[PDB]
């Protein structure tokens, strides 16, 4: 059977504000590469000959950014489908679309639009086939999650996840987060329902990449409350004498695998991509063959495009990443940092795990850690950013103005902490 | 008494005069649970040296000093008998027993060679508990100059070494170059160090942790990587566990290794050994004395596919993982004991007087 | 046409995405059979346009995965093909057609028995109670032993590669034709070259100075031999001769996911680390002793000669 | 002496030969020239000179009280053992060879080691050796909670529920001694395992272990598990 998926091209949570009221977070790039094309790369490369693309809030610039990409060319073996309506809004909205339209017809990929991985996912494919060959259309979804320990910078507090797992099925028993939980409660019925074996699971990172099948729009449908996943997979493992459909997991532990849900998620992946995680996509590689993308690997992951220009006396040491048409000046220091196509930097600056976007502009003396630089921003001199400072969209700050730890600053009145202009205040 | 491990696998031609047992079976598995003939303290320490618990050469010979003082403490001396004969001669089966359970690192032999001098040297005239605190009191002083005390001077004398700005390479588990490392990292040296790491103990990644824990910039890589990262290496630390009489360096088998690639690049070696691993063994290759430790312990899990999972069911297959090579002294620069920094042809003649 | 660009962008998302197919000269057979097919379903009327056409495709299918070469050499083959029957014609259309269809048929039925010549001439090579060490894994390699062993007993010192231990395959390989070989890892390369007699290796891509990238850890295992003064043997094809020199451009090593060499459940240290692994590394001709191919036996001193017959001068940078 | 074997007699000798002599059968064949024997009294406090007919090499049974636990059993024993204790019961056959319990007491240096065989719901490290949790619903209110620092630190834990104790257990000395400064504690089954495991969850701490056998399996003190033991008997004590 030909393999579909059910891409989710708006994460409904409210979480990139004010940098998705410009662009949604799928157009977001993580190294000048917006991330439905890190997800379009994991769809074409694990062999699926169609996806639904379910855009909902700023699709139209979704549409222009994805027809003209590699993954709507006739010549690309993965097809597309750009369905976008202004009525549904959220994930179980999105499948009983799916259930109404009768878009798939077995056993397709239920994914989000903002996910970074590399995983083949055909071996648990097979493995789901099998199940549901066995069990007789009783398995419902297939959860892949990632081993990873609990210290990872990858899994926040915010989506860690702990599962309880019969080990010689590999089926789900229970599913919660621990957002605000240090204790965690088990039920008992799992253990007298249950006699063959039992383990808990803490190591598991979520990547989204639940396989789904046409049942699973069925419930979708069937089910009205049924807002996203949690609530799906919630909702299906305390009925099991009612709608008993078992969901079973699949657990990789050496394919990458993650998805972005705030600025934590995102710097975290940003940075296990910089440090080559998730080969083949590299961006170097130039998944998508775009010409204004073209890196060279140096040492010390330093990918270099065409047209720098570094200046003299810069250091570039490690994980750092330069777009075509990008001019540092001198005496520099640039570590950890990605720094988008078409930028100038000023003299003896130093961007420590920074991620500057298109068109930025730095002026000298600046310096900045742990930021994020969006689109044509710029930075005026004597200035320095504390870390987990946010700026979007032509923001300029005030020379000799150093901004608070906790900083996010737009165009935007009410969805930021502050405003705009020439200088820092007013 | 004491029987004989049993010899796992199939032997290599040339290592026939060397053994090679396996962690999977144990010696103590037909021994007396309440244990008579060796003492409880050494058939605990053989059997936590045998399954691999302990495996540093300064934590296995602390673990060998700390039970004979336990041995010592719960002494007790026969009729019309002198201590300084019969505790010789009971000590010597434990360490036959320490031998069958794994070979022992020179830092033992030199351990075992300094109790055996100072337990001789106990006087006739002294009583049972007098001689026992004396024994206790030399044993702890060993450990504590020996080691703690060459340690913080090694640490001393490398921190005039690193400079601010370079990289150091390192390589497998050693607590005097990771002591070295954060001492300097502490006193003010800013440098970040790679890490080379070899299967398939994979120690490395031990000191790796404890490097990013004392906040020093790691890069962690594998011995075949160390053609690529040599070039970015200005100065390469090695840990030792034992220096012989022409001057060579017995370490893990990836040192010899290392010290050749290093001086294929131009870079300086230095070996950090305290004295007491000098050995009055000589050795000019690494096959006519080294440890063998399991043949199956080399297979590994790509896939779902083990290639070495029945390698015994091939009578033509062989498998050796030697622990122990030697370097020979012409690639090695600095050997800093707690003497000072002396060449590594000079060390024997340093060393002995 | 269509079926022609769509057989293009098949190779070129397989050699983007991963290893297809999984040996070498099954790749460069590919590229053959695709270069053909590019030739008889193509319109053209001068050389040179054929030329660029074959240019232009070349130089997508060398930016897909720039560490195999075989395709990139290949091309360059196939291109010096042209160029000579070119100037064999110029000094036609379709007789031009058919003869550069029979000369690359004659490349294939050159290029199938490469293994089995390299294989023929193992027993000049070998003797009797005799220590070889190899890198890797290699199907020439482990033809030219199975092919010495028929004959010959010795033995093999198959080591390892750290990141994936590929070269286990090989031993559970030459085990089953009786060489009584020898599994270590590549930390005791120095450890056991002292005994040694001889070091056969395989590699990835020859390159103009007699200098070769191959699997990592060899340029260790060169080194050691150096010092030991045993000589090398290099069983490598005539297609893994390419002439990219190698400090002149970047991207020589592949580096692939940190993954094999550090698990991604170590924890925080991950934050704070720089875990690289390069899958090559690159060997100068200094440390090479003797190349066989099929052709024979040649020196490193010797490889541009091969160069020269080969490729052209215009064509190295494609 | 490395280890002086205590066995525990908490309110019987029905089968081919005496209940008693099982486990001092197992005991007397490695090692432990000196064995303490706990008489019954709950049933009928004559049992020490039933105790004392016996043909092991040497044997010190004692009376003990009607109204009484497995630690004031022993609790009452403390001023007389100067050694580790290795505790066993009554209606305990086993033919496991003893000697890896006491491996994983030495190897790793446990202040814990116990032995089980397949209620009570256990959870043991992805290694199989350390166990992490224990409780059953005799006395849990609440489903089950698992503190957040062991999963933390232990990632994975596989759980068993149909696990049971086989009673024979490998404790330290400082472990008795807080068990006699501690007289709260009754059941050392459910008191010391319960205690200590919540106390391993602490650097510098205490290590409890177990060993899952697969070969047979132990009694209970009533009459459910007293018919598999002639069956254990007769086919396992021909090479005893």
């Amino acid at each position: 059977p030909p393999l579909q998926a059910v891409l989710v091209a708006d994460s409904f949570d409210r979480r990139f504000f004010p940098i998705s009221k410009d662009q949604p977070r799928v157009l977001l790039p993580l190294a000048n590469v917006a991330l439905i094309d890190y997800t379009l790369e994991f769809l074409t490369a694990t062999g699926v000959q169609e996806t639904f693309v379910f855009c909902c809030w700023k699709a139209a610039q979704i549409k222009e950014h994805l027809l003209k990409s590699k993954w709507c060319r006739p010549t690309s073996l993965n097809v597309v489908r750009i369905i976008t309506s202004e009525l549904y809004r959220s994930l179980g909205d999105v499948l009983r679309d799916v259930d109404a339209k009768a878009l798939v017809r077995s056993d397709f990929l239920l994914v989000y639009g903002d996910v970074i991985s590399n995983i083949n996912i055909t071996r648990a494919l097979e493995e789901h086939r099998l199940r549901r060959k066995l069990e007789k259309n009783v398995s419902v979804m297939t959860m892949i999650f990632k081993e990873s320990s609990p210290s990872h910078p990858t899994r926040c507090h915010e989506d860690n996840v702990v599962v309880a797992v019969d080990s010689t099925t590999n089926r789900v028993l229970h599913f919660q987060k621990t957002q605000g939980l240090r204790r965690f409660a088990f039920p008992l019925s799992l253990f007298q329902g249950s006699s063959d074996g039992v383990e808990v699971r803490y190591d598991l990172l979520d990547c989204h990449i639940s396989i789904c099948s046409p049942q699973v729009a069925q419930l979708f449908t069937d089910n009205f409350d049924y807002q996203t996943r949690d609530d799906f997979v919630r909702g299906l493992l305390v009925n099991e004498e009612i709608l008993g459909n078992q969901i079973h997991m699949h657990v990789t532990a050496k394919e990458y695998g993650a998805r972005v849900s705030n600025l934590h998620m995102y710097s975290a992946v940003c940075a296990d991509v910089i440090r080559r995680w998730v080969y083949p996509l590299t961006p170097e590689a130039n998944f998508t063959d775009s010409t204004t993308q073209s890196c060279t690997h140096s040492r010390h992951n330093i990918y270099r495009g065409p047209e720098v220009s570094l200046g003299h006396g810069s250091i570039l040491e490690e994980n750092v990443l330069l777009g075509s048409g990008t001019v540092i000046g001198s005496n520099c220091f640039i570590t950890n940092s990605v720094i988008g196509p078409g930028c100038h930097i000023g003299d003896n600056v130093v961007l420590d795990q920074t991620y500057l976007w298109q068109g930025v502009r730095v002026a000298a003396g600046a310096q900045i850690h742990q930021s994020l630089l969006c689109d044509n921003a710029e930075v005026k001199e004597r200035v320095t950013l504390k870390p987990r400072s946010v700026l979007t969209s032509q923001v300029v700050v005030g020379p000799n103005i150093t901004l608070p730890e906790g900083s996010v600053i737009s165009l935007h009145p009410p969805d930021a902490e502050e405003d705009e202009d020439d200088g820092e205040f007013s | 008494q004491v029987p004989t491990r049993k010899d796992y696998g199939s032997k290599v031609s040339l290592f026939s005069h060397l053994p090679q047992y396996s962690r999977q079976n144990s010696l103590t598995q037909f021994m007396s649970i309440p244990s008579s003939v060796i003492h409880p303290a050494m058939v605990r320490l053989g059997l936590q040296y045998s399954q691999g618990l302990v495996s540093g050469s300064n934590a296995r010979c602390i673990a060998l000093l700390r039970a004979l003082q336990q041995v010592i403490q719960d002494y007790t001396t026969p009729p019309n008998e002198e201590l300084s004969r019969d505790l010789v001669n009971k000590l010597k089966p434990y360490m036959s027993f320490l031998t069958q359970c794994r070979p022992l690192s020179a830092s033992m032999h030199n351990a075992i060679k300094f109790l055996n001098k100072e337990i001789t040297s106990v006087g006739s005239s002294k009583r049972e508990e007098e001689a026992k605190s004396e024994l206790r009191a030399a044993i702890d002083r060993y450990v504590q100059e020996k080691i703690v005390l060459a340690a913080q001077a090694i640490s001393r004398f490398a921190y005039q070494k690193i400079s601010n700005g370079d990289v150091i390479l390192v390589y497998g588990c050693s607590s005097l170059v990771s002591r070295i490392l954060q001492e300097a990292w502490t006193e003010g040296r800013r440098f970040r160090v790679v890490v080379v790491d070899s299967r398939p103990w994979l120690e490395g990644r031990h000191t790796l942790r404890s490097l990013v824990h004392a906040g020093v910039p790691a890069s962690y890589l594998l011995i075949p990587a160390a053609s690529y990262v040599l070039p970015e290496v200005s100065k390469v630390l090695l840990g030792a566990h034992a220096l012989l009489a022409n001057g060579s360096v017995m370490s893990r088998v990836g040192t010899a290794q290392l010290a050749l690639v290093a001086r294929a690049h131009n870079v300086p070696v230095l070996v950090c050994c305290e004295t007491y691993k000098f050995c009055e063994r000589v050795q000019t290759d690494a096959f006519v004395s080294n440890e063998l430790d399991d043949p199956d312990d080399l297979q590994c899990k790509r896939g779902e596919h083990v290639a070495l999972a029945n390698w015994q069911n091939h009578a033509s297959l062989r498998l050796l993982n030697l622990v122990y090579d030697v370097t020979p002294p012409e690639l090695v620069d600095l050997v800093i004991t707690e003497l000072g920094m002396i060449p590594c042809s000079s060390v024997p003649v340093v060393l002995r007087v | 046409g269509s079926e022609l660009s769509e057989r293009i962008e098949s190779f070129v998302e397989t050699l983007k995405r991963g290893g297809g197919p999984r040996s070498s000269e099954e790749m460069a057979r590919e590229t053959l059979g695709l270069l053909r097919q590019i030739i008889t379903d193509h319109r053209w009327s001068n050389a040179g346009e054929l030329m660029e056409l074959i240019r232009r495709e070349g130089r997508r299918m060398t930016a897909a995965q720039p560490s195999e070469t075989t395709v990139g050499n290949m091309v360059r083959r196939v291109l010096k093909i042209i160029r000579e029957e070119y100037g064999r014609l110029h000094g036609h259309y379709a007789q031009l057609q058919s003869n550069i269809i029979e000369a690359i048929n004659e490349l294939l039925v050159e290029l199938e028995g490469t293994m089995e010549n390299i294989a023929a001439q193992a027993l000049e090579h070998i003797h009797s109670n005799e220590v070889i060490m190899t890198i890797g894994f290699s199907r020439t390699v482990e033809a030219f032993l199975k092919e010495a062993a028929r004959k010959r007993k010795f033995h093999v010192i198959v080591a390892e590669c750290a990141p994936f231990c590929q070269g286990h395959e090989m031993a559970v390989n030459l085990s089953k034709a009786g060489i009584e070989t020898t599994v270590m890892t590549d930390a005791a390369i120095f450890a056991v070259m002292s005994r040694v007699n001889k070091v056969i290796i395989g590699t990835k891509t020859i390159l103009a100075n007699g200098a070769l990238r191959a699997v990592t850890g060899t340029h260790t295992l060169a080194l050691a031999a150096k010092h030991h003064s045993t000589p090398l043997i290099v069983c490598a094809p005539m297609f893994k001769l390419s002439p990219q020199f190698p400090n002149e451009e970047d991207s020589f090593h592949k580096f692939v996911a940190p993954e094999e060499v550090l698990p991604f459940t170590e924890g925080d240290i991950l934050e704070k680390v720089s875990v690289h692994c390069p899958v090559f590394d690159y060997v100068p001709p200094e440390l090479i002793t003797l190349f066989i191919s099929n052709i024979g036996g040649n020196a490193p001193s010797y490889i541009y000669r091969l160069m020269s017959e080969l490729y052209h001068p215009d064509d190295h940078v494609l | 002496m490395e280890f002086q074997a205590v066995v525990m007699a908490v309110g019987l000798p029905v089968g081919n030969k005496p209940l008693i002599w099982y486990p001092l059968n197992l005991l007397e064949r490695v090692g432990f020239e000196e064995v303490i024997v706990v008489t019954t009294r709950d049933v009928q406090k004559a049992l020490c000179a039933e105790f004392k007919m016996k043909m092991k090499p040497d044997i010190v049974c004692i009376p003990d009280d009607a109204d009484m636990g497995t630690a004031d059993s022993l609790r009452y024993i403390y001023p007389k053992l100067k050694t580790d204790v290795l505790v066993l019961s009554c209606d305990l056959i086993t033919d496991v060879a003893l000697h890896e319990v006491v491996d994983l007491f030495r190897a790793y240096d446990a202040s814990l080691a116990m032995l089980m065989r397949k209620r009570d719901f256990i959870g043991v490290d992805s290694t199989g050796k350390r166990l992490l949790f224990m409780a059953n619903e005799a006395d849990l209110d609440e489903e089950l909670v698992i503190k957040g620092s062991i999963l933390q630190k232990h990632p994975r834990i596989r759980f068993h529920t149909g696990l049971v104790d086989a009673h024979l257990y490998c404790l330290k000395k400082y472990i008795v001694d807080f068990l006699m400064e501690n007289g709260s504690i009754t059941s050392i089954r459910s008191e010391l395992i319960p205690y200590l495991v919540r106390k391993q969850f602490s650097l510098k701490s205490l290590d409890i272990y177990s060993f899952i056998k697969e070969a047979n399996t132990l009694n209970l003190a009533p009459y459910d598990a007293c018919w598999n033991a002639c069956r254990g008997d007769r086919w396992e004590d021909l090479s005893r």
